Order: structure tokens, then sequence, then C-alpha cells
RNA sequence: UGGUUUCUCUUCAGAUCGCAUAAAUCUUUCGCCUUUUACUAAAGAUUUCCGUGGAGAGGAACAACUCUG
RNA sequence: CUCCGAACGGUAAGAGCCUAGCAUGUAGA
């Protein structure tokens, strides 16, 4: 058991650091497919149209 | 694997510390 | 009949009206205890002198 | 043969009452008052001027856009006419003064559209540069950055049943990205074509949805596909729905075809004419939006002209 | 029925809430203008700050002096 | 008759040598 007692800091201050060039998340996604309709060619007057 | 309690911090610090 | 009493009766009436003709809100606000925030923190500490 | 044919919706065909043409420009947005006073409608001469919304006589003219005005909403819960502009400025044009009261920005392109949500106090501003926005009303600030789209984000629905908000994007998927989070909680397995619709018909069913090419229907928990829609091949930018069970889809090409949200089948599927200042191809509904009497509709087309459709009672119009 | 004070925190303020009165922003106007900020003040509405008003919650001082009824 | 202005638009450009008022408060054996 720890006990999480948040440190009260001073209310006029400097920030402690700079702006962080830290990576926050991951660049990969979650690449949900699409399944929405069988792509196929029109027609043979589909170049022509 | 974090498990927090809804103890008292005031019992508890007293009954460890004895 | 002074001439810098003319203008400054004329200036100080015009700002007598100025601050009355437009400057009449209801004055609504939310907030307050802007210093009281900072007496119950852990660092400051008030006293008399 | 097909399942529910012999018992479809009612629906009665419309009619044109009056045609008014004062914009100079195409009309990009339209929108009613919820008084039904007022019809706050812009145009591409960057003036968003509100008129009558029961006698069509002009009201105001309102300017102040360096774009074309391609959004208007109307807030109902505050009195503000937000307008969404094309020049990167959302202006929340605020009806207490006739004049700008907020100007927020924040987006890097032309903003597709904008919807105010009826409970959280916050405007869903669809932009297009890469995503939405969610602009905190009378905060002037940004709450967080929907980013879910894989291109434009032209549609925008803020609806109090769905805990998301409906994003409609150009990539040909749609999107539901949560207030708190942001993520998009799940996409849309249908609109093969750049999906630029999307509808709502909270009357006595859920939300549906809409597209240019394959459009169907959808369910507002988590997403359901109840039926594709009819064969309305064309370019659809308007897709209003009203509470009597009436569906209209405005489409690029003129052709206003109207189905029923139960039924499905198109009861009108009428054709509208052209200003004889405009070309022979222009006629175009790029918006549309019933009335708040929900009596006359209101399509605003693109040939400069914003055309009201009246009601009228016949009998003879039996869909086999 | 029963408490004069004082300090913390929770709302709405449409009362000259302020018997007095600052700054910034937005949309229109004038004067200078030579790049710009500092500029001049007429109209309107949006914040911040100097402050305040009733009504529940927790401590300290005689709460007991017995206040109105 | 007594209404009083401030900054930017400005000193360059470089070669070799010389000296300075500054800052952090660590885990480790």
């Amino acid at each position: 058991v720890i006990r999480m007692v948040e440190m009260q800091k001073d209310p006029m201050e400097p920030p402690r650091f700079k702006i962080n060039k830290k990576i926050p998340r991951g660049p990969p996604s979650p690449p949900a497919p699409v399944m929405h309709s069988p792509s196929r060619k029109m027609t043979v007057k589909e170049q022509q149209e | 694997y974090a498990e927090p309690a809804h103890i008292n911090d005031f019992m508890f610090e007293q009954q460890r510390r004895t | 009949q002074p001439v810098k009493v003319r203008v400054s009766y004329q200036k100080l009436l015009k700002y007598y009206v100025l601050n009355a003709l437009k400057h009449r809100p209801p004055k609504a606000q939310k907030k307050r205890y802007l210093f009281r925030s900072f007496k119950a923190t852990k660092f400051f500490q008030s006293t008399k002198l | 043969k097909a399942p529910t044919m012999p018992k479809p919706q009612w629906h009665p065909p419309w009619k044109l009452y009056r045609v008014i043409s004062g914009h100079l420009g195409w009309v990009r947005c339209i929108a009613v008052e919820p008084g039904n006073q007022w019809f706050v409608t812009g145009s591409a001469d960057r003036t968003i001027k509100i008129w009558d919304l029961a006698s069509g006589k002009l009201k105001l003219s309102l300017t102040g856009h360096i774009s074309t005005v391609r959004g208007v909403i109307v807030s109902t819960r505050s009195p503000y006419l937000f307008s969404c502009g094309e020049d990167k400025q959302v202006k929340c044009w605020d009806l207490e003064y006739n004049k700008v009261i907020r100007h927020y920005h924040g987006h890097l392109s032309a903003v597709y559209g904008l919807d105010l949500h009826p409970t959280i106090d916050v405007l869903v501003t669809c932009s297009r540069d890469s995503t939405a926005r969610i602009w905190d009303v009378r905060t002037k600030a940004s709450v967080h950055t929907l980013s879910g789209h894989t291109n434009a984000v032209a549609t925008v629905r803020c609806q109090a049943a769905e805990p998301q908000i409906i994003t409609g994007s150009h990539d040909t998927t749609i999107r539901l990205w949560d207030l708190v989070a942001g993520k998009t909680r799940v996409t849309l397995t249908n609109h093969k074509k750049s999906v630029r619709a999307v509808v709502l018909h909270p009357r006595h069913y859920t939300f549906a949805s809409g597209s240019p090419d394959n459009i169907k229907q959808w369910k507002f928990p988590d997403g359901s596909f109840i039926q594709n829609l009819s064969g309305h091949n064309a370019i659809i930018n308007t897709l209003t729905v009203n509470s009597d069970g009436v569906l209209v889809s405005g489409a690029d090409n003129g052709t206003m075809h109207l189905w029923d949200w139960r039924t499905g089948y198109n009861f009108q599927r009428v054709h509208a004419a052209v200003q004889p200042g405009s070309l022979d191809s222009e006629s175009g509904i790029f918006a549309c939006a019933f009335d708040q009497s929900e009596s006359r509709l209101l399509t605003a087309e693109a040939d400069k002209t914003i055309k009201v459709y009246r009601e009228d009672d016949t009998a003879t119009e039996e869909t086999h």
C-alpha cells in the first residue's frame, strides 16, 4: 500500500521545463477494413461513356 | 497491477508504524 | 473667468457623462476570491505590519 | 413478392408555392428559425441573408465573410446564428446585435458544415483541412481535435441520443467519434462513394445516413444497416427527413427524389426547373431542410433561387 | 421560538447589484498617415480585474447576555 | 493661451590573439 498524496505546488512560478518533445502515442492505428462493396468493371462501353 | 483501497490513511499509517 | 478653469471644468464634466452614458452595465460576474486562494496555499502566510 | 410491398407508408406529393430569388450566386446553405419566423440562407456572395419563413420577403442582410458561405446553423438553445465560411473562419454572428461576437478560428482550410449540439455547449465545426473541430461556445477555444477521417469531413451530426459525434468523411468511410475521447468508436462498412450527406429521423426510429452512390440506412447505437436506398445515382448533397415519414433527397443533378423513411419507394421523384438567367444544366439542390412547422419544404438550389415547396392533398398516387 | 461575531465554499445576480468606474477584444465610423505598434473618440456587445448582495455547510470568541415575539 | 509623444524602419560585413558576471545539485559501489 502506497498513499497517493498530491504535492501542492506553488501557484506562482515559471514552468519547470520547456515544450515537451516526447512522443505521446503510437503512430500505428487499428486499420479497420472497408468491406463496403466488391469493386468490379462496369462494362466494355464504360471507357467510351 | 494497481488495486486501490477505501481505507483511512490515518489508521493505516498508525498501525504500520506501531 | 480663468482660461484654465473653463476647459478643466468642461473636461471633468466630459468624463462625468462618458463614464455614465455608455458605461452602465448590469455588471454580472461568476468568479470571486482571487487572492484568497493564495492564502489557503501551503506556502503563503498571513501577518500584520 | 417483395417484403412489406403491399403496405407502404402514406406520402402525398408536394408543390412549389414560391421561388424567392434574391441572392447573387449559388446558395450553399439554408436553415429555418425554431420560431418559424426567420429563414437563414447563405450564398456565394459572402453574405448570409435572413428572410421571412412564411412571407418569403427579405428580412436582413449580413455580410462579413471573405469566401463562400457554405454553412448556416441557427442555434435553437441560444440566440446566436453561427455561420461557417470557406475563408477558414467560423464566424459566429450573434443575432443579439447583428454582428460578429466570437470569430472563432483554428481550422487550416475551408469549413464544410457546422452543427450545434442540443445538450453539450459546443459547436461541431466539420472543417475540410484534415478533420473536424469541437469548438466550445462562449469560450472561443477548441475542445478536442477529432481526427478520424482520411479526407475532408463533409457531413456532421450532433445527436443527444448518439453518444459519439457522427462525422461524414469524403474518404468513403463514415465514423462516429466520441465526444469525451475523440477516437472513432465505429466505422461504416458501406457508402462506397464519397459520403457527403447525413440525416436523422428521431420521430419514431434511429438516425439514418446517406451517400451519393449506393446509399443505405443506419442506426444510432453502434450502427446497423437496415436497408439500402432506391435508384438515385446522382451526387446527393442534401438529405432531409421529416417527422411525418417523408424522406427528401437533394442531388446536384436537380432530380429532387422524395421517398419514404419506412417504405423506401420514391413518392414524387420530381425534377425542378431553373432560372431564366441561369444555364441549362445548372439547377441542383445543394441544401434542403423542412420548416419548423413541418408544412412547407424549403430547398436552396444552385441556380440562385431559394425555392419553397408547399403541400397539396391528393389520393391518386398509389405505388405498386 | 432561544447566538452577537469572524474566516473558509455553493448558487443566482437584471436593484444607481457600483449614489463612482478601469483596461483589453470584436463589428462599423473620423482625424493624422510613412512600415508597424504605442494612437483621437462616437455607436453597440464580449471578457478580465477593483468589489458587493440572500441562502443552506464547517471552526474561534461569554454563548449565554437571555434578543424579538 | 500652457495639449508635454516613445520605440522599429540605424550603426554593419571579417580575419588571429586575450580575459570574464553566469548554471546543475542525482541513481550507482
